[PDB]
């Protein structure tokens, strides 16, 4: 399953809690916009990233978070991620909700 | 054929089937009888011909053997006669008809190895090499010949024995029902030339519809159907309605006499006595054989009745080979073509070391 | 896998390489169609 | 109609041949007849496949 | 090769520590596929839209 296509069947079939052929018409959504971008064209550097979710994190009323999610951050640069560490955790973010809906 | 040349040999009930591995078909066909003095002995052609003032001996009547002499003669004019060949120096495949009894099998082999002396040969069912003919290892297949029917099912190839449906209805019955029908109407259907005679029309002019009342209608309010046929003898009798009641008896038995189940019905009991996981697969897969399919538009009457028989979730897809009527002997070319296929034949070493039982171990 | 999601898969390849709506004609090609047959001409790559 | 199911068919066929076309598979209009003609009701195409391949690898003699 | 295993399940666990403090919603599994992904160069900002639009296609 390493090659890429193969895992968005498995990603799109869990995150839509179907079967494993059934769900296809939905699933060449996908295929076509993730086709459409593959090589990025903003430049790599994580701090940028540590730096918005600490704000992000700091305006919600949770601010002890904005070092224990610094803490977090250099527990994982000290075991090996192959320098993927912008892509995720950008990608947690983009995801985002404050618990309260304010 | 960079090995030597083999041979492939199937004992019909009425013909037999001789040839070379991977020819188009059996590279001969002869008819199933010995003639001798009632010239003292001959086979084939010469007996038939001179079965005025001799006598004939029929070596595979009804897939059973009648005598093991003339089986061997049979054997031996069709190596010597039919293709003018060496036995001791050429190895053959032979067939077998649904649940032999074993103790043939014994008297078979230890002629094969003993009469012939050859270095290899294989026996095995019929209808599972016809179905290795049509590329389905996974089907049922329906042959019925001139003396024997059966319908059997094959699942990942090695028959299920406790589904093989047997029918002791062929061409025999066929032609005489229709020799009777004709002479009942008032034809001259009823002498040996006239038994020819009707074999014959059945075989040409008899016709195979999808169902007996829409066919029975049309022929009964006009004669379409009826088609006019002047021999070289001169001889003319044109029947619309015969015909069309000559195939039907396959589905209404009760016009020829018959107490059994109807070939769709019966390959119905045979998906019934199938298993489930092969059901369907049985059910999609499913081939036709036996000489009796060169009937036209018949194959189309089987798969309709055969899609409202079973349930809805599978379907009928039913394989109506062209080459019926040679379908046993397709089925031969194809499984001693193949160069692993040479392991599975049996040597003259180990069936004269082991005796010739031992053909029920190696020829599974 | 059925015989619609083996051609997705391979249409995506494509657009990586640089070949775009020849992978997208490819969709509704098929998408037109609607047998088994692009399954062995699925096995059949080259 | 069975002049018009034959234009359909072939247009069928030809839907066929420009995707072996695409996919770049090597495969003749005549070839792709006689492959369709078999697994229409005949063999699985897994199987095909690997016997195509096989006799293309005879020929290379 | 197990130290190996012991670094995955580390880092993975750290992973699903930031993805609750953040309240994204992804389960062990998911994110699994996401970082999976996402190791090979995948542009984060198309993922992102795809999984958003795939949440709220499955709300039917």
């Amino acid at each position: 399953q390493k090659s890429p296509n193969v895992l968005l069947q498995n990603l799109c079939c869990r995150i839509l809690g179907r079967s494993e052929a059934d769900v296809a018409q939905q699933f060449q959504y996908a295929v076509r916009v993730i086709g459409s971008n593959f090589a990025p064209t903003v430049e790599r550097d994580e701090f940028l990233v540590a730096e918005k979710i600490k704000k992000e994190l700091i305006r919600q009323r949770r601010e002890a978070d904005a070092a224990l999610f610094s803490e977090l951050h250099r527990k994982l640069h000290s075991q090996g991620v192959l320098k993927n560490k912008w892509s995720i955790l950008y990608l947690l973010l983009s995801l985002s909700e404050d618990p309260r809906r304010q | 054929d960079e090995e030597v040349a083999a041979l492939v040999v199937d004992n019909g009930s009425g013909m037999c089937k001789a040839g070379f591995a991977g020819d188009d078909a059996p590279r001969a066909v002869f008819p199933s009888i010995v003639g001798r003095p009632r010239k003292d002995s001959y086979v084939g052609d010469e007996a038939q011909s001179k079965r005025g003032i001799l006598t004939l001996k029929y070596p595979i009547e009804h897939g059973i053997v009648t005598n093991w002499d003339d089986m061997e003669k049979i054997w031996h004019h069709t190596f010597y006669n039919e293709l003018r060949v060496a036995p001791e120096e050429h190895p053959v495949l032979l067939t077998e008809a649904p649940l032999n009894p074993k103790a043939n099998r014994e008297k078979m082999t230890q002629i094969m190895f003993e009469t012939f002396n050859t270095p290899a040969m294989y026996v095995a069912i019929q209808a599972v090499l016809s179905l290795y003919a049509s590329g389905r290892t996974t089907g049922i297949v329906l042959d019925s010949g001139d003396g024997v029917s059966h319908t059997v099912p094959i699942y990942e190839g090695y028959a299920l024995p406790h589904a093989i449906l047997r029918l002791d209805l062929a061409g025999r019955d066929l032609t005489d029902y229709l020799m009777k029908i004709l002479t009942e109407r008032g034809y001259s259907f009823t002498t040996t030339e006239e038994r020819e005679i009707v074999r014959d029309i059945k075989e040409k002019l008899c016709y195979v519809a999808l169902d007996f009342e829409q066919e029975m209608a049309t022929a009964a309010s006009s004669s379409s159907l009826e088609k006019s046929y002047e021999l070289k003898d001169g001889q003319v009798i044109t029947i619309g309605n015969e015909r069309f009641r000559c195939p039907e008896a396959l589905f209404q038995p009760s016009f020829l006499g018959m107490e059994a189940c109807g070939i769709h019905e019966t390959t119905y009991n045979s998906i019934m006595k199938c298993d489930v996981d092969i059901r369907k697969d049985l059910y999609a897969n499913t081939v036709l054989s036996g000489g009796t399919t060169m009937y036209p538009g018949i194959a189309d009457r089987m798969q309709k009745e055969i899609t409202a028989l079973a349930p809805s979730t599978m379907k009928i897809k039913i394989i109506a080979p062209p080459e019926r009527k040679y379908s046993v002997w397709i089925g031969g070319s194809i499984l001693a073509s193949l160069s692993t296929f040479q392991q599975m034949w049996i040597s003259k070493q180990e069936y004269d070391e082991s005796g010739p039982s031992i053909v029920h171990r190696k020829c599974f | 896998l059925p015989a619609r999601n083996k051609i997705l898969m391979l249409s995506f390849d494509l657009r990586v390489g640089g070949l775009g709506p020849k992978a997208d004609r490819l969709e509704e090609l098929v998408e037109e169609l609607e047998l088994l047959e692009v399954g062995s001409v699925l096995d059949l790559l080259v | 109609a069975a002049a018009a199911n034959l234009n359909a068919v072939r247009e069928t066929m030809d839907v066929l041949l420009e995707i072996s076309r695409i996919l770049n598979t090597g495969l003749d209009m005549e070839t792709l007849s006689i492959c369709v003609r078999l697994c229409e009701q005949g063999i699985n195409p897994e199987a095909l496949s690997s016997v195509i391949k096989e006799l293309r690898k005879a020929t290379e003699a």
